[PDB]
RNA sequence: ACCGAACGUGAAGUUAAAGUGCCGGAAUGCACGCUCAUCAGACACCACAAAAGGUGUUAGUUCAUCUAAAUGAACUAGCCCUGAAAAUGGAUGGCGCUCAAGCGUGCUACUUAUACUUCACCGUGAUUGCUGUUUUGACGCUUUCACGAGUAGGCAGGCGUGGAGGUCAGUGACGAAGCCUU
RNA sequence: UUGAAAGGGAAGGGCUUGAGAUCAGACUUGGUACCGGGCCAGCAUCGGUUUGGAGCGGCAGGAUAAUGGCGGAGGAAUGUGGCACGGCUUCUGCUGUGUGUUAUAGCCUCUGACGAUACUGCCAGCCUAGACCGAGGACUGCGGUUUUUACCUAGGAUGUUGGCAUAAUGAUCUUAAGUCGCCCGUCUUGAAACACGGACCAAGGA
């Protein structure tokens, strides 16, 4: 639920020397429209030398999924900046949205680079059709033939401070 | 909190009422409050004002 | 004496807005559109699944 | 705006009498008293003023009459009539219907 | 979630800390607590790590003279009672009046080894931890500072579960009997009629 | 009433023409800001202290209506830091003006309670009614500046439900302060 | 019965409190069987008695009550604040309270 | 001296910063991971640590040998370990905590300041009106609104003491004044 | 000295309530058995403020949601049935590898006409659970229902009932409990300071 996928279409203001300014759209994700045309005028500022004063948002729409309840797996193409140095890296995640896996990403790089949201570029999100696009192993080991897996150890979540019966773990 | 933007609880900083504790001039001033009170005449508030005047701010003519 | 809402107060608010009586009688509130089921993103528009 | 009730008097002992509906449970049990005459019992019937008039132990028989005669077509309602309510351990009024 | 007149615990297979956090808001909401068999409280991480914090708790002790100093108790009950009087505004009356709500014992003793004891899933350490962690036995962290009674203890609560064993032997052949009962006597009028209502 | 819909339906019915005919339409530009100052009122440096002065927002969670142009822009990018604004929606200025609606009358804060109030202060500019004003606010009219001085500064609450964690860093990066840009109105109706 | 209680069993936890200043005018009550804030709406606004025994006898009788009453819950597990026409004494902190039935809305 | 917020005397509501295992008001709340330390770690200012190492574990980058069943090399950076020695016994505030009550991140609710909202009352400053009813108080009465921190210091309105002019044809040996007193 | 009370390495203070003691009041300067009043409370309805409910309903927007379901076309494998080869099976989920495309399971992509749901917003729509407050004191105003110089929820609380007046009710004193509270004065950037004066009291004292 933290965040939607968005398309923000912009272009420089018309002048008299260009008066049908190119139209340039992004995929931006984003928890609101706000922080979406942020993200878009913070890329533009970047790559082409465009400043948020001279453009205009022509564009903002919600992407939604395909399809919500079918099961894939996605590759993420990302760079992001560490405590030294500016890393480009790749990983694979297993849902049903975009935003999903894209969520997913950005506690997976909390978690194991403390990679907060402002240090990483999302450079891709592709649908990995085939289970020969799919590389890393920890995502590999749940495409398998007939899967299936306990759960031992269940730990019951009990209303009361006090029980009388001894505690049980099956499942 | 309040962001002040003038000084706080300040007096006029005009005399309301003559300092002379003259019984006659203030029934002057009562007749004057009463006139300018109730005639919209600009020549009564002038009096009014006039009377509570100190001495210095009253040359003689 | 009172400040009473007239988001509160009816009376309050009929005699601030007359026009509420019009409003709250002709169902304003809740007015149906009549309009025809269009489709009208089908085509370019489309674009916003990919580029 | 209090309500009449009545045990009957011959089933719990406590007699046509006013109560104030804050202080009540309704519960979901119904009695039809469709054919119960309480057409004159109004607020001077129970005005002030131990001996109980002749009048009240009468019209406390009477409606008794036509309220037992409804109550026995429901089996077990006079012995829960006739028994005191309480909250026994573990009872939650808030998860209970009454 | 009931108001008890007592709330005995077993302390085997418990965490210190989780297990004295509750008890400590259960007596400072006048609750009285019993908890038994303080010798098979559990403390998470290895033994050797929980000696070595013994020893530096051990350290301290006033200098100028030591029988002012902090007094370290050795027996299990004790240690979960240094835990519990930590969790307590014990300088306080209410503090004091709080901690005589408490009783913590070795084995268990009578009255209470013929009563219910209960258990706190939120403290149980069989619940609590990841299945591979380590974790002590604090029966034989006390032994190893000091505590001179582990093998009694180990023989009194022999006999008690013998005891009980025999208790519990009885008490299901009587069981058994009445479960016997009840279902000679079902399909019966009162039987049907009470299924209907869910009983 | 009926033109407030027929603007709606008309805006919508240019953003359908606009997927049919390949092209996109871009919304007019918001003309109207609500300003709410959510910063206390102790260490303040000297601008940004007298831009809020300027602003008539002297206290904490005080707001007003500012007309946008270049001019009062650059006013609110100074007090940017201490202030959360948006756009209001024509419920949101309608229920403020109904709950916490004042006039400056005479230098004194007067409930509007009676039309008769609002017409003796404003009826020289053709306003004589609550909901003339509150028209005057939303289109943004000739006399706007008359009308939004006449409105004594609407003194809120704090939000039912509070703020985010952590208020004083801008609305984008998970703040409260800034442009939010159409949640100026769960805020409002939070503080209202 | 055996039984006769026409009332839930309560406690007197603590009063309204920060960290270091504490409000004697608001009560914090645990109700027996109330777990959220969901089932401790249902007695709001029922009546609360605290009775306590009292060295000398009033009409005869040594025991005293203090009413209140339910105004709102407390926090996420059940608790309400409730207020007395006298604040209860600080000693009460852990003794029994009674949430009455009345006024009833069932 | 930082963060929040500046203060008349109160009621109700809501918050800020900070928090919600116990001490302590508020979740042993929902969630994805990482970490096991025979000196773990635990929150700005702030109560420090470096160069440099690790085949502990995790995730990544770029090459290479592979069915003519995966594997090899260099490297990047997270947590952890080593580098890390002082004098009374002792401090993540204490207890204690290990799928945390630790670290990174997302979320839902919840707790409570002399702050904010509405209301009451006090004062200050302004403000409406008041003479054929103004009538023995017009230095008065009355309508409405805003505001209230303070050393040095200024001014205003008052309280108390000895003595003096005037007045109450005042009190008092049937007890003045003084003194003691839930 | 007597009486009362309290007391685990100071005592004292503020706030709050309990307990014990003391004080106070309306049955009035009450009116002629009744009328009428004082105090504390229950309930009802209203007004102001405010917090809720697994709330209920109407409407709008978006890819005029995306999906799903149904119909149609195309494809593939973590390949179903079938078939061919095997180690363990008296094929008793036995079983693995092949081939190939719906068969004795299914899946994916595109799409055609309908129908919903989420999400966001609007309702001067409805129902429903609690808390705090009642300032003012003939009338005057704005509105509303119009049945009418009438009535109203519309320029701030009333109705009704019980109990008590040898009393609940309030205030103070002492004490217990909870929480907070360093020794004043002074010089000073900075004082609780291991800075200075101060054992106590009266009268004098700038
Ligand atoms: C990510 N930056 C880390 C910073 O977090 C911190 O790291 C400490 C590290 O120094 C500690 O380790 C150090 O300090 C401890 C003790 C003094 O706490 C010593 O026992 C230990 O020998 C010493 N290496 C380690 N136990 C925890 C890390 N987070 O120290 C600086 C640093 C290494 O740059």
């Amino acid at each position: 639920s933290r965040l939607n996928e968005y398309q923000v279409i912009g272009r420089n203001l018309p002048t008299e020397s260009v008066p049908e300014p190119k139209l340039f759209r992004m995929r931006i994700f984003a928890p609101n429209t706000v922080v979406a045309k942020s993200r878009y005028w913070y890329f533009l500022q970047k790559l082409h030398k465009v400043k948020k004063a001279s453009g205009e948002i022509v564009s903002v729409n919600i992407i939604s999924e395909a399809k919500p309840t079918k099961v894939k797996t996605f590759g993420i193409w990302l760079r992001y900046e560490s405590r030294s140095g500016i890393h480009n890296m790749y990983k694979e995640y297993r849902d049903v949205t975009r935003v999903g896996a894209v969520e997913t990403m950005y506690q997976d790089l909390a978690a194991r680079h403390r990679a907060r949201f402002r240090s990483i570029h999302i450079l891709k999100v592709v649908e990995l059709e085939k289970t020969d696009d799919v590389k890393r192993q920890y995502v590999k080991q749940f495409l398998t033939k007939d899967l299936k897996f306990p759960l031992p150890h269940r730990v019951q979540k009990s209303k009361k401070l006090f029980q009388a019966t001894a505690p049980t773990t099956f499942y | 909190g309040r962001d002040h933007t003038s000084k706080q609880h300040v007096r006029s900083g005009h005399r309301t009422a003559p300092k002379s504790d003259n019984v006659y001039l203030q029934l002057l001033v009562k007749l004057y409050s009463f006139l300018a009170r109730r005639t919209d005449a600009p020549f009564n508030k002038v009096i009014l004002k006039s009377l509570f005047l100190s001495k210095i701010n009253r040359p003689p003519v | 004496v009172l400040k009473k809402n007239p988001l509160k107060n009816k009376q309050v608010l009929l005699r601030l807005n007359p026009y509420a009586k019009a409003y709250a009688a002709e169902k304003v509130g809740s007015a149906k559109v009549e309009q025809a089921k269009v489709k009208p993103s089908k085509g370019q528009f489309a674009e916003v699944l990919k580029n | 705006n209090t309500l009449l009730v009545s045990g009957p008097f011959k089933v719990n002992g406590v007699p046509l009498r006013r109560v104030n509906a804050r202080y009540v449970i309704a519960t979901s049990t119904k009695v039809n008293v469709s054919g119960v005459d309480v057409s004159k019992f109004n607020v001077e019937y129970f005005a002030r003023e131990k001996e109980i008039k002749a009048e009240r132990v009468a019209d406390q028989k009477s409606v008794d009459a036509a309220l037992l005669s409804e109550i026995k077509k429901t089996p077990l309602l006079k012995q829960y009539l006739a028994a005191s309510f309480s909250l026994k351990n573990g009872d939650r009024p808030h998860l209970l219907k009454f | 979630s009931s108001f008890e007149k007592v709330v005995v615990i077993d302390g085997k297979g418990h965490l210190l800390g989780r297990l004295a956090s509750i008890v400590s808001k259960q007596i400072l909401n006048g609750q009285k607590v019993v908890v038994v068999r303080c010798e098979e409280l559990n403390i998470s991480g290895e033994f050797f790590r929980n000696k070595l914090k013994y020893h530096d708790y051990l350290r301290k002790a006033t200098r100028y003279n030591k029988k002012k100093g902090p007094f370290h108790f050795r027996a299990p009950s004790r240690i979960l009672y240094k835990a519990i009087r930590g969790m307590i505004p014990h300088k306080t009356a209410r503090g004091k009046a709080a901690l005589e709500r408490l009783k913590v014992f070795e084995g268990v003793p009578p009255p209470y080894d013929k009563k219910k004891r209960v258990v706190v899933p939120q403290a149980l350490r069989v619940l609590r931890l990841k299945p591979g962690r380590k974790y002590t036995t604090v029966g034989k962290l006390s032994s190893a500072v000091g505590w001179k009674y582990e093998s009694v203890v180990e023989k009194l609560e022999e006999k008690r579960k013998v005891q009980s064993a025999e208790y519990y032997a009885k008490k299901k052949a009587l069981t058994k009997k009445l479960n016997a009962a009840k279902a000679s006597t079902a399909e019966s009028e009162a039987a049907q009629k009470l299924a209907a209502f869910g009983y | 009433q009926k033109e407030y819909t027929e603007a709606e339906r008309s805006v919508i019915k240019a953003k359908r023409d606009a997927k049919a005919s390949n092209s996109y339409y871009v919304d007019a530009q918001p003309k109207l800001v609500f300003v709410v100052r959510i910063k206390g009122i102790n260490k303040i440096p000297p601008k940004p202290r007298k831009v809020l002065q300027l602003l008539r927002l002297t206290q904490i969670n005080a707001g007003v209506f500012v007309r946008l142009t270049k001019a009062t822009s650059e006013l609110i990018k100074l007090a940017e830091p201490y202030v959360a604004y948006g756009y209001p929606s024509l419920s949101t200025i309608r229920q403020l003006v109904y709950k916490r609606g004042f006039g400056k009358v005479n230098k004194q804060r007067i409930a509007l309670s009676d039309n008769a109030i609002i017409e003796a202060n404003l009826g020289k500019f053709n306003i004589l009614s609550i909901e003339d004003l509150i028209h005057e606010i939303y289109t943004v009219g000739p006399n706007f500046k008359q009308v939004s001085n006449f409105l004594w500064p609407f003194k809120l609450s704090n939000p039912n439900g509070g703020f985010r964690a952590r208020k004083f860093q801008h609305f984008i990066q998970g703040g409260d302060t800034g442009n939010r840009e159409q949640f100026i109105n769960a805020l409002v109706k939070q503080m209202n | 019965a055996e039984s006769h209680r026409l009332y839930v069993k309560g406690k007197h936890i603590s009063y309204q409190r920060s960290k270091s200043v504490t409000n004697p005018n608001v009560s914090l009550i645990q109700i027996e069987g109330v777990a959220s804030p969901k089932d401790a709406k249902f007695y709001l606004g029922k009546r609360i008695a605290y009775v306590y025994r009292a060295p000398k006898e009033i009409r005869g009788s040594k025991i005293r009550v203090i009413w209140g009453k339910v105004t709102r819950t407390h926090g996420n597990n059940g608790l309400v604040r409730a207020n007395f026409k006298k604040n209860l004494p600080p000693k009460t902190f852990g003794a029994s309270v009674r949430i009455m039935l009345y006024p009833s809305n069932i």
